[PDB]
């Protein structure tokens, strides 16, 4: 948690549906946005911070909290617009004799600034004698090791945390979703959408040849007349069903 | 070309600290699990510590457990090894090696294959 | 906490013949995938060591086709199809399964 | 050297297809019969050039001599810089704070690549008895760095007399500031041309197949403006009204009274007392 890892995400389509369908990820406390609703949204960058904490400490991973974790290890800002996912890691994180592979910063002269990382190990001088780099009276090493054990109590059993931040920059959004997009019919008017365009028409087959990059079609009178089918690249037509006034 | 440069050597008395640093240059530093391997003077090699692709340590040697502390930084492409309770029996060369299999390229994640080795430092302890 | 041994402890080889070295373990390294995790490394004297074989028998990159690796269970062997003047030094076998990792005492090959 | 680029640098403004119609687009183009600078290398012709709004970077060569481009604003790794390199049978578009070398060459010679926020690999852009011409409109908008391209087998300097519409080869969402550029070259002659694009109206003639077969620089000469206004490539005998003569202002004069006394806003806003 003191040396929390940060994976930056870019240029992909995230099937949030994938983790949103797994009970192991029980703690899905998210602030600033709804998960169902953001699967139809796009951000420039996404950041994935992960680390392992004890069982009841999951609460500190939330905006405006205090404690060893939030003050010295992983602080979220007051104005946080992402999610926190946490699940028990009694799978392999714990060992019979204990895994000396986890540390939590215990002392630090100052609370973190949000999303700040501190991996520097310099004795915490609490007295007024310099410590010179050896632990002793009023001279404390910064980190300590969690005694993860299989029989440990739930509040002290293992726990992984994944923290999703979403940012919006003037840069084009490199992150989106698949949005369950496959359907095609012919010779019947349908509220058809092809990657963003709308309309209704009897979409048939065209003898007309696009160029490989060209997407839409037009006439002398700024009317859409052909849409290349994105999945099976073919030239369609567009014609709304018959209209015209009736006359008695 | 791939370069692994380490620094931090020098005579230090017993009962102090040191901070060895290994810097990598020439590859995507976040798809390779680093390792720190000692080399006693005129003896065989001996694994010391390691770190996976996600900054998650993979345990230390049985006789060294308790003092050494590894840390990584993908932003600066830097791996560091804080050393505590230095004793006379800790004098040796120290190489920082890199794994071979890039992660998710094929069961589990890879950790074997120390292929590229920098020229180690010459840490020593005496009074 | 796995202890490995090598044999022979030290053998003299002459340029133009094959040689065979055996590494033995305590617990068979057959993983669930079916792969042995033992690795063979050559530490040339006066120079940093270099990789020879990874994943039991999959030949490493950039080394010539004169080396062969075989074995399974708790016994593995490395055979130099043809030995030459540039194959002298120390050889080690290192586990890649139950952490911490371990390195054999080392075989000393000379002329 | 200065060459007259007669009618070249026309690209498809948008991904919309049209057939047998005329269309008056208004986008950044290379004006017809514009004077473009000309560099030919064993002369020293790898300078640093400005990126005003875009470039019609062409290249005339015998065999695969031009192989890359540098982009950026300060080009010293302090800010995000861009790179486009064509490998032997691959293309590499990376945007890294690379410390660049004075004279790059080929057998990495910049010798430094820092943190990279964007990578891209694809089939080579610069594919291969006749001198090749390879046009590229390196135009960037609102972050989207766009590239267009064509290949032309020129029969053995000066740009050819012919019309060919560049196609959009790729579009890229980098999103950085760009002010300068310079070509990349392999040490071990050939020439490359660079124009400049400024906003200009064009009339685009789409053919039956949808390939742009002709164009008219709208603000080039009177006849061009009549063809624009009529929206046709031919005009009949007659008198047509096109535009409006307007004399332009010369300088900007300003006249305010020369009383300058600091104003008592302290008693207004920062007063100690505010009445009922
Ligand atoms: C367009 O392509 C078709 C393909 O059959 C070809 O016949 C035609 O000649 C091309 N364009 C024209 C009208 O020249
Ligand atoms: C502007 O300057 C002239 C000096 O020639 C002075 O006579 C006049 O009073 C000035 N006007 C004001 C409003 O101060």
């Amino acid at each position: 948690v003191y040396a929390w890892n940060r994976k930056r995400i870019s240029n992909c389509v995230a099937d949030y549906s994938v983790l949103y369908n797994l009970a192991p990820f029980f703690t899905f406390k998210c602030y600033g946005v709804s998960p169902t609703k953001l699967n139809d949204l796009c951000f420039t960058n996404v950041y994935a911070d992960s680390f392992v904490i004890r069982g009841d400490e999951v609460r500190q991973i939330a905006p405006g909290q205090t404690g060893n974790i939030a003050d010295y290890n992983y602080k979220l800002p007051d104005d946080f617009t992402g999610c926190v996912i946490a699940w028990n890691s009694n799978k392999l994180d714990s060992k019979v004799s204990g895994n000396y592979n986890y540390l939590y910063r215990l002392f630090r002269k100052s609370n973190l600034k949000p999303f700040e990382r501190d991996i520097s190990t310099e004795i915490y001088q609490a007295g007024n004698k310099p410590c010179n780099g050896v632990a002793g009276f009023n001279c404390y090493f910064p980190l300590r090791s969690y005694s993860f054990r299989p029989t440990y109590g739930v509040g002290h059993q293992p726990y992984r945390v994944v923290v999703l931040s979403f940012e919006l920059l003037h840069a084009p959004a490199t992150v989106c979703g698949p949005k369950k997009s496959t359907n095609l019919v012919k010779n019947k008017c349908v509220n058809f959408n092809f990657n963003g365009l709308k309309g209704t028409g009897v979409l048939t087959e065209s003898n007309k040849k696009f160029l490989p990059f060209q997407q839409f079609g037009r006439d002398i009178a700024d009317t859409t007349d052909a849409v290349r089918d994105p999945q099976t690249l073919e030239i369609l037509d567009i014609t709304p069903c018959s209209f015209g006034g009736v006359s008695v | 070309q791939v370069q692994l440069l380490e620094s931090g050597g020098g005579l230090v008395q017993p009962g102090r600290s040191l901070r060895l640093s290994c810097a990598a240059s020439g590859f995507t530093f976040d798809d390779y699990a680093m390792h720190w391997v000692r080399q006693a003077p005129g003896k065989g090699l001996e694994w010391v510590s390691g770190v996976s692709w996600n900054s998650g340590t993979i345990g230390y040697a049985d006789s060294v457990k308790g003092r050494f502390t590894i840390s990584r930084d993908n932003a600066k492409n830097s791996l560091y090894l804080h050393m505590r309770s230095l004793r006379a029996e800790d004098t040796a060369l120290y190489y920082c090696a890199k794994a071979v299999e890039m992660v998710r390229g094929l069961g589990a994640d890879p950790e074997y294959g120390m292929d590229v080795w920098g020229q180690g430092t010459t840490v020593t302890v005496s009074s | 906490d796995i202890v490995m041994t090598q044999s022979p402890l030290s053998l003299p080889v002459t340029p133009g013949e094959p040689a065979s070295i055996s590494c033995r373990s305590s617990q068979s390294l057959l993983h669930s995938n079916g792969y042995n995790y033992l690795d063979w490394y050559l530490q040339k004297p006066g120079q940093s060591p270099q990789l020879l074989i990874y994943l039991g028998s999959n030949r490493a990159s950039g080394v010539p086709d004169r080396f062969s690796g075989s074995g399974s269970g708790t016994d593995f062997t490395l055979k130099i199809s043809r030995v030459e003047a540039e194959d002298v030094g120390v050889y080690y076998c290192m586990q890649a399964l139950q952490t911490p990792f371990t390195f054999g005492p080392g075989t000393k090959v000379d002329i | 050297a200065y060459t007259n680029s007669f009618t070249r640098g026309v690209y498809y403004p948008d991904k919309v297809f049209r057939s047998s119609v005329l269309h008056s687009t208004q986008d950044l183009f290379l004006p017809f019969f514009s004077n473009v600078t000309w560099f030919h290398v064993k002369r020293f012709d790898n300078p640093v050039l400005p990126f005003n709004d875009g470039v019609y970077f062409a290249s005339i060569e015998k065999s695969n001599i031009i192989r890359g481009w540098i982009f950026g604003t300060t080009l010293d790794s302090k800010t995000q810089s861009l790179l486009i390199v064509n490998n032997a049978t691959n293309v590499v578009i990376k945007v890294c704070e690379f410390q660049f070398c004075n004279d790059p060459f080929l057998d990495r010679v910049y010798s430094s690549a820092n943190n990279c926020t964007f990578e891209y690999v694809s089939q080579p852009f610069l594919m291969d008895n006749f001198k090749n011409l390879r046009e590229f409109v390196f135009k960037n908008i609102d972050g989207y760095f766009k590239i267009y391209s064509k290949h032309t087998p020129i029969i053995v300097e000066d740009l050819p007399q012919g019309f060919s519409a560049l196609e959009p080869l790729v579009d890229l969402p980098i999103g950085i500031n760009i002010t300068r550029f310079q070509t990349l070259l392999a040490l071990h002659a050939a020439a490359y041309y660079v124009g400049y694009l400024q906003p200009r109206t064009f009339l685009l003639k789409y053919n039956e197949n949808g390939t742009i077969t002709d164009a008219v620089d709208c603000a080039l000469d009177p006849l061009s403006e009549t063809k624009c206004t009529l929206k046709s490539f031919t005009v009949e005998k007659g008198i047509y009204q096109t535009s409006n003569f307007r004399v332009q202002p010369t300088e900007s004069i300003v006249r305010f009274p020369n009383i300058t006394n600091l104003c008592p806003f302290d008693e207004v806003f920062n007063a100690t007392r505010f009445a009922s």
